[PDB]
């Protein structure tokens, strides 16, 4: 059918100038018998651009690519890419490829994220407008900003009771300060709005849960 | 210098039909291939799509796409193309085409720039913007949070900004997220206290795809 | 060699078409090339030929629209191919009116170089096309019931008589017609049909069955026995078949009486329309008015020449005449002679220019065979055949096939045209037109040497440096026998001044193979080693039949051409067994030439017995290596470290020069001292001198850099001022499986490899 | 230096009116010792006074031309038989025809004509086949007399006939043609050319003989429209495997075409076929006697540096004209009188002294014992 790639880890923590290790592993060896090259490929992606190949076969680089990238990954069904000291421009997601047989296919991804110390999120709850009432629409919005790490699940509760349908949560996403942020909507109809008394949002981290409440 | 570029994103309905274009320069047309790949977001990653060599116009499909994707190359214009047929909701994504490495072997040495596709019935329709009035808690604190809902909007994008961009710093514009046919959005905002509601807050979203401006003041 | 063997493209198994031979075709106006195959007539497939491109890595056939459409059995299809056009001949079956025998000719469709019709030719009644003058440019049958009446009113004797007349008439028919069939009815108060159609087949049973049979008596019931008739003979059910044509004769003594059906509708019912009625009278008796008016309304309209009063053993002379046919001389009968009826005109094909043809006419005059100078634009043609002084002569060439295959040469300034005779004597020739004035004929010039060999059953004229005059003519003996059908190959040397032929070398295939029929496809497959010297490919498609597995069988041998001429040995073998699996008769049919891969290198088809194959070719890359030296020379007794700088080059314009040596790595090594008992030098780093491995940057050159040291132990000083030998051999490795490239490999006829020599100061006046 | 013989053993023997009497080999034991340059030889006598077992497969060409040259057929299959009887007991006989393949070129394919195919329609005639197995090889001769008798000729186009798809048939149907582990004998009749490979080719036919028995239960070659003809090498290779040597009786007018193929086959002979069919009868019991009788002297391993040869006579003055291998088994066999060999050796170089051999025999279960002994140097 297919040679399948287990690249992992999904995302590492680093810190400026340390040593980085990604690992990607293939279902079927890639040693091509005769040239005795191993056929895999990496790419570097950063946000809102398109990939560049960084190193052709499991060992040579691009021309242009800098001397810190080293592609090592021998054997022919693990391979591992090391980069020597990260850098503010080298934050993105690596993809490993096979190029050895048809049909190509990819590794899925292995993104860098910059370390920092933890940060508490600062959540706020808001009601519906009084202008979205008039057009027999609710919603009830809470925001949560500048929070580390980038994991957190959020649990909507009215009148104390949970609420599982009708939410929305927007993507997470990381700041330049290296911080992260995250919203969840709560779709309402004007009349279920009104059918009950109070509203609460709750949200979990690293420490103790945290509330914001309406009435 | 190889280089490569593309017609630019594209919105279309359910069902219908997309060519897209990858113009080529730089190089002799008829001797290399043109593979494409496309990376479905939401973190699905990437999957080859197929391949084509423009001297013989011969081709070569993943399975996956053998009859969703249909290369094809115009050795007068260097200019390639990729028909997608019966587009849905799921084949919106982002596709790109590449050149292969002249020596060695590398499928992808260039890239286009990119090419968004968007399968949707949806009309164009302007996004209405509703202000969060902080609750009564929120005013005894030294730092207050604002923000507005921009909800029910197509096409994207939509710019948000406040205080006619004056402000710049703790606003904060998250992703939009899709209700039924119509996209979301939401953004907030951090001032001082002191400066609210003593000093005027408001925001302008701009929807270029209807000539859209709307200015919302933000109230207790 | 040069053919990309591990990247075949094939037609699909068992899908259509059913390929039988293959050629490349390329519009000179476009450069679009296609592969033409042509296939047997089957329900899923009409058509003798189809146009097929590379797409989606198969090969995907088209029918080509205007060519003839062959009906019934598949009785031969040739389509040959020039700049000025693709030729298509089909073999057809026909048979004349009142003919026992059939024409088996030629209908032909001549296309331009972009497949559209240009000339139909049909060469059945030949005798109008043929033009002597033509200047020659060198530069179901019938069935007859009978209806015997011995219905009382008929006296022994007379019923004697009318028996003997029926026999008599019997054979008489039998004799003058060949499909003429029988039947009888007595309808003496009963009907009885005596005897049937299908008894007719043998004609001895029924003649004794005639004099057999005993009359019945009682009563005339003559219109009940012709509905009899009616109801019983001319019915498919018994035999009668529907197309033939409905006789019948009725010995009425004209008695009728009882009879239980009424005479006149019977007579002009719509179920007897379409029959004849011969009407005889038995008897004195009949001289009445009643009976007379009777047998007239019995007989057929024009009364006269159909109604009689005695048995006259010549009254059926009409059908006598006019049933008479005309029989072809056949094995061991006498018979019209055959002149051009099974002439098969386009056995064999060639095309001249834009609008002469050349054909092939193997059974023509008794299987003496010729060809026709066709002109397809005047639609007049001219015959060519060997001449023949007397009688001995004529049945002396009978059964030679010339014209089985046929072939052209280019001379300096001129023409000449060869035909083919692989049962000549009973050995085979080869004969050429020498036109001496007015009158042109076939007069032989090669023999082949072995019984059944079927020499000259292939030809071959190759132009090895492409100059318009061709070098060589290789003709093939398929069938040569050594221990079982080995085959065997003859090269031809044509003269540059009398256009004499002189054999100079004789190819066989591989030993070890008593059944490889080397020799039976054979094609000049243009330049594919980018030397610009034509190259050649002979078939072997019976080469490993049934031996050990035996799935696939075949080979194809590629010999290169020389300044010389062609080479000793092939410089390739393909097997079918390392091309794909299930291929059968792999090598009956090839061309080349022409480009359909994408690259500029022109490519090949192998075409087996029910599939095409499509082999790319490879750039062949040629090395040019130089190296320096420093110092330029070695100093008396020195002792430092030398510095050696290694740059190759690629001096083969086959590829664009960004493109390297592909995925193709450069393995190279290192020989100090080559030739000396004790090595005065040596390497600094075994890794940088043995199974070095390189990759090919962008561009035609590389370069290394590497360093020699002294060698150790007491100096050899017994060979000092002799130059230094420092050899260099490399190679390349190809990866191995499939790829979208086609890599470069080295040339098969250039050393791979070099030496360069470092002088050693001398210890005369003048060191160097 | 010289050599030496000697007979070592006797042994009281036999002899009957027919082979069932018989009382096997010479005397067992044997000696020889040789030197090199300077052969020797032996004598030996085996008990038998009979023939051996023969097949004879009769194959006639049935085309039209051959209406007239049907009679000497006849008497030539009579004379064979009779000949045959009067020197073995276990003959066997057989019977097949052929005229051609049924497509246009070869066969006029008009219904009428493909029917009735001879010129008027009083003829006894046959419709047109490639290849018809009748009788299959019997012990019976009136059965092979009536079969003979019944057949009636077919018709065809074009003089060459199709006998070579017979030959190629015969020689590959072995389980249904009746063929015994036996002297195989194939006499092959016509009066014109043959066809050969790459004239199917004619007639549309494209794809070429493969080695398999394409008979059908009524012994028909029903699948010949289908396959070309075979090729001479293709015959040749076939009688070599089959072990079938076969004598063209043909007419004078294709004596030389049919002389010109013997060459290729190794072991067929031609003769001519005329009312005196004396001169084919000679060739057959030529080519009987020719192959060797049931009566064997195999060797065993000779030890290296040393040589075997055999000379056969069936009585003292008669032996047979083989030369060298040829002659190491019996050949002329008679009745009434026992045949015999002569063997001789000859040694090159030497190896080690002692060594003994066997020479067996077909048939019984006794073989010969040799002794041998043989030394480079000189007195
Ligand atoms: C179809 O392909 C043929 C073969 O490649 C092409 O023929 C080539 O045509 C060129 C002109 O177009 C001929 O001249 C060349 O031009 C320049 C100088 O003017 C230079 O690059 C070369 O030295 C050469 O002279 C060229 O000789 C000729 N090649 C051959 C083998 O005949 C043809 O043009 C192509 N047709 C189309 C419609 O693309
Ligand atoms: C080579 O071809 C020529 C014709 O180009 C052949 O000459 C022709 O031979 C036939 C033989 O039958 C002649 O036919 C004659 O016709 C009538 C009617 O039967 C009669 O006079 C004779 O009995 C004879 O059959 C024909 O006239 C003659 N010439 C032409 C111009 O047709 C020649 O036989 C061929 N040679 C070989 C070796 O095949
Ligand atoms: C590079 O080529 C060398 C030879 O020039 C290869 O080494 C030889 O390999 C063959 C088999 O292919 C052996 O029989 C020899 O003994 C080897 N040594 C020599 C000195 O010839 C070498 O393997 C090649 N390199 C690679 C990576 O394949
Ligand atoms: C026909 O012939 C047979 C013999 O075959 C004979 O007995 C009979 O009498 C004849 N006549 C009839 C009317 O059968
Ligand atoms: C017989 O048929 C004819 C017409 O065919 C009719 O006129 C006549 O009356 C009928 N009867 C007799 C006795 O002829
Ligand atoms: C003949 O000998 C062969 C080979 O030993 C053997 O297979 C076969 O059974 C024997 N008998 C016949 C009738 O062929
Ligand atoms: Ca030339
Ligand atoms: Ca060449
Ligand atoms: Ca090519
Ligand atoms: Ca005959
Ligand atoms: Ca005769
Ligand atoms: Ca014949």
């Amino acid at each position: 059918a297919a040679i399948t790639f287990n690249l992992a880890p999904e995302s590492l923590v680093v810190t400026a100038g340390s040593k980085v290790t990604f690992s990607c592993k293939a279902s079927q060896d890639f040693l091509n018998s005769a040239t005795k090259r191993n056929y895999l490929t990496w790419y570097q992606q950063r946000d809102g651009k398109p990939p560049k190949l960084l190193i052709y076969w499991a060992s040579a680089r691009l021309s242009g690519v800098p001397a810190r990238f080293t592609g090592s990954g021998g054997g022919g069904t693990e391979f591992t890419l090391t980069i020597s000291s990260v850098k503010a421009a080298d934050i993105g997601t690596y993809y490993c490829r096979q190029l050895r047989s048809r049909p190509l296919t990819f590794g899925g991804g292995t993104k860098l994220t910059v370390k920092q110390p933890k940060s508490s999120p600062s959540v706020t709850l808001f009601p519906p407008s009084s202008e979205e009432l008039e057009t027999n629409k609710a919603t009830l919005v809470c925001t949560i900003t500048d929070f580390y790490p980038g994991v957190v699940t959020v649990d909507w509760k009215v009148d104390g009771t949970p609420v599982t349908q009708g939410m929305e949560t927007t993507q997470p996403s990381k700041q330049s300060n290296n911080k992260y942020m995250a919203s969840s909507y709560l779709t309402l109809t004007a009349r279920a709005w009104e059918r009950h008394s109070s509203y609460s949002c709750q949200v979990t981290h690293e420490g103790h849960t945290v509330e914001k409440s309406l009435s | 210098m190889v280089q490569l570029q593309r017609a630019g994103p594209t919105i279309v309905k359910p069902g219908s039909a997309v060519k897209l274009s990858c113009k080529a320069t730089g190089f002799a047309y008829e001797d290399y291939y043109i593979f494409w790949v496309r990376q479905r977001e939401g973190g699905n990653g990437q999957k080859w799509i197929g391949r084509i060599h423009p001297g013989s116009g011969e081709t070569k499909y993943n399975d996956k796409f053998k009859g969703k994707a249909t290369l094809t190359a115009d050795t007068e214009a260097s200019s390639a193309y990729m028909r997608l047929t019966s587009l849905t909701s799921e084949d919106t994504a982002v596709w790109y085409c590449g050149w292969e490495r002249s020596v060695g072997r590398a499928t992808f040495a260039y890239w286009g720039q990119g090419t968004s596709v968007t399968v949707s019935s949806a009309k164009t329709t302007p996004p209405s913007v509703y202000p969060l009035a902080p609750g009564s808690a929120a005013q005894t604190n030294s730092m207050v949070t604002l923000g507005c809902l921009v909800k029910g909007y197509f096409p994207e994008p939509v710019t948000v900004t406040w205080n006619s961009g004056s402000l710049s710093s703790g606003v904060h514009t998250f992703p939009a997220v899709l209700q039924s046919d119509l996209y979301t959005l939401s953004s907030s905002v951090t001032v001082p206290s002191s400066t609210w509601p003593s000093e005027t807050v408001t925001c302008n979203v701009a929807h270029p795809a209807s000539s859209t401006k709307v200015d919302k003041k933000i109230v207790p | 060699f040069n053919v990309d063997v591990a990247r075949p493209w094939l037609t699909p198994k068992g899908g259509a078409p059913f390929v039988l031979s293959s050629l490349l075709h390329q519009d000179p106006s476009t450069n679009q090339t296609w592969l033409l195959v042509t296939s047997p007539r089957t329900k899923r497939t009409p058509g003798p030929l189809h146009r097929c491109s590379l797409v989606q890595d198969e090969i995907l056939c088209h029918p080509v629209e205007h060519v003839p459409i062959p009906k019934g059995r598949h009785r031969g299809v040739t389509v040959v191919r020039s700049h000025h056009g693709v030729l298509i001949c089909i073999q057809v079956l026909v048979r004349r009116p009142h003919s026992l025998s059939s024409e088996l000719t030629g209908t032909c469709s001549l296309l331009g170089p972009d497949l559209r019709p240009q000339a139909q030719a049909n060469f059945f009644d030949l005798e109008n096309l043929l033009d002597p003058d033509a200047r020659v440019d060198t530069g179901a049958g019938t069935e007859i019931a009978i209806i015997l009446d011995g219905s009382g009113s008929i006296d022994p004797p007379d019923f004697q008589r009318a028996k003997d007349f029926i026999s008599n008439m019997m054979r008489n028919f039998y004799e003058k017609c060949f499909e003429c069939n029988f039947a009888l009815v007595q309808y003496g108060g009963v009907i009885q049909t005596e005897f049937d159609l299908r008894d007719s087949q043998d004609v001895m049973a029924s003649l004794a069955r005639v004099q057999n049979i005993t009359q019945v008596g009682s009563v005339t019931k003559t219109a009940s026995a012709m509905q009899h008739v009616l109801d019983s003979i001319f019915t498919s059910s018994h035999g009668s078949r529907r197309k033939a044509s409905k006789v019948m004769v009725v010995l009425t003594d004209g008695g009728i009486f009882e009879d239980p059906l009424n005479l006149t509708t019977v007579i002009n019912s719509p179920k007897m329309q379409g029959v004849e009625r011969f009407a005889i009278g038995v008897g004195e008796e009949f001289k009445s008015a009643r009976t007379a008016r009777e047998l007239n309304l019995i007989a057929s309209d024009p009364d006269e020449t159909h109604a009689f009063k005695v048995t006259n053993y010549m009254a059926l002379d009409g059908l006598l005449s006019k049933l008479r046919y005309n029989i072809i001389s056949m094995e061991g009968t006498v018979g019209d002679a055959l002149h051009y009826q099974l002439a098969q005109i386009g056995f064999s094909a060639q095309i001249l220019d834009e609008r002469q043809v050349l054909l092939g006419a193997v059974g023509a005059f008794d299987w003496s065979g010729g060809a026709l100078l066709y002109d397809t634009r005047s639609r007049r043609g001219r015959f060519l055949n060997q001449t023949a002084a007397a009688a001995a002569d004529a049945e002396a060439a009978q059964y030679s096939y010339l014209g089985y295959a046929v072939a052209v040469l280019h001379k300096t300034c001129s023409l000449s045209y060869i035909a083919g005779a692989p049962r000549y004597k009973h050995h085979g020739a080869v004969f050429e037109l020498q036109k001496e004035g007015r009158e042109a004929s076939f007069l032989p010039v090669l023999e082949g040497e072995q019984m059944g060999s079927y020499f000259g059953s292939e030809l071959c004229p190759v132009d090895i440096d492409m100059d318009g005059s061709t070098d060589f003519l290789l003709v093939a003996a398929p069938f040569y026998h050594v221990h079982g059908e080995e085959g065997r190959v003859y090269v031809y040397r044509l003269s540059e001044q009398d256009g004499s032929f002189s054999l100079a070398r004789i190819l066989s295939g591989h030993p070890g193979f008593t059944n490889a029929r080397f020799g039976f496809a054979m094609a000049a497959m243009g330049d594919l080693s980018q030397d610009k010297l034509t190259d050649v490919a002979i078939g072997a498609p019976l080469e490993g039949f049934g031996a050990d597995d035996g799935a696939s069988f075949g080979s194809v041998y590629i010999y290169n051409g020389h300044w010389d001429g062609l080479s000793a040995s092939p410089s390739q073998r393909i097997r079918a067994s390392t091309v794909a699996p299930g291929l059968q008769y792999f090598g009956m049919s090839m061309a080349g030439g022409f480009d359909i891969s994408g690259d500029g290198l022109a490519d090949i088809t192998v075409g087996t017995l029910g599939q095409a194959v499509v082999f790319r070719s490879r750039p062949v890359v040629r090395l040019k290596v130089s190296m320096a030296f420093t110092p330029s020379a070695l100093p008396i007794g020195f002792n430092g470290v030398v510095n050696v700088r290694l740059c190759f080059e690629i001096s083969s314009v086959t590829t664009a020069s960004e493109s390297g040596l592909r995925e193709a790595l450069l393995n190279f090594t290192l020989d100090v001292d080559v030739g000396k008992q004790r090595r005065r030098l040596q390497c600094s780093d075994v890794r940088s001198c043995l199974g070095c491995l390189r990759e090919w940057s962008s561009g035609s050159q590389l370069c290394e850099d590497l360093l020699l040291m002294p060698t150790e132990g007491e100096l050899c000083e017994e060979d000092c001022f002799s130059n230094a030998s420092v050899k260099v051999s490399y190679q390349l490795q190809t990866p191995e499986g499939q790829t979208d490239h086609p890599q470069p490999i080295l040339d098969r006829y250039t050393e791979p490899f070099a030496i360069f020599q470092l002088p050693y100061e001398k210890a005369c006046k003048n060191k160097l | 230096p010289r050599g030496q013989q000697e007979v070592l053993q006797d042994q009281p023997l036999s002899q009957g009116a027919r082979g069932e009497g018989a009382t096997q080999l010479a005397p067992q034991r044997v000696r020889v010792t040789l030197r090199p340059g300077e052969p020797q030889q032996l004598q030996v006598r085996f008990l038998r006074a009979e023939g051996y077992p023969v097949d004879l497969y009769y194959l006639m060409d049935l085309s039209y031309s051959m209406k007239d040259d049907l009679e000497r057929v006849r008497q030539l299959g009579h004379a064979l038989l009779v000949r045959l009887q009067e020197v073995t007991h276990s003959v066997r006989i057989g019977f097949g025809s052929f005229v051609d393949k049924t497509v246009l070129p070869f066969v006029s394919t008009v219904p009428s004509k493909l029917r009735h195919p001879c010129p008027t329609r009083l003829e006894r005639c046959q419709s047109p086949f490639s290849f018809h197995h009748v009788l299959s090889l019997t012990g019976d001769a009136q059965a092979f007399e009536r079969e003979v008798g019944r057949q009636s000729v077919s018709g065809n186009l074009d003089s060459p006939e199709g006998g070579f798809d017979a030959i190629l048939q015969a020689a590959l149907c072995q389980e249904q043609i009746g063929w015994r582990n036996v002297s195989r004998l194939l006499v092959f009749t016509s009066d014109d050319t043959f066809h050969t490979a790459g004239d199917g080719k004619l007639g549309g036919i494209f794809m070429p003989s493969d080695g398999h028995c394409h008979l059908d239960s009524n012994g028909l070659y029903s699948r010949s429209t289908e396959f070309d003809y075979p090729s001479v090498g293709q015959v040749a290779q076939a009688l070599s495997a089959a072990n079938i040597q076969p004598i063209f009786a043909v007419t004078s007018a294709a004596l030389p075409v049919y002389q010109e193929l013997s060459k290729l086959i190794p072991k067929s002979a031609v003769g001519e076929l005329s009312e005196d069919s004396s001169n084919v009868v000679q060739l057959i019991m030529d080519a009987y006697n020719s192959l060797s009788s049931t009566v064997t002297l195999e060797h065993s391993s000779l030890p290296p540096g040393v040589h075997i040869s055999y000379e056969s006579q069936c009585e003292g003055p008669e032996k047979r004209e083989g030369k060298a291998e040829d002659r190491g088994q019996c050949n002329h066999v008679r009745i009434n009188q026992t045949v015999t060999f002569w063997v001789s050796l000859q040694a090159t170089h030497c190896l080690p002294e002692p060594h003994l051999l066997r020479l067996r025999a077909l048939g019984f279960s006794e073989e010969l014992i040799v002794e041998l002994h043989t030394l480079c140097d000189c007195n």
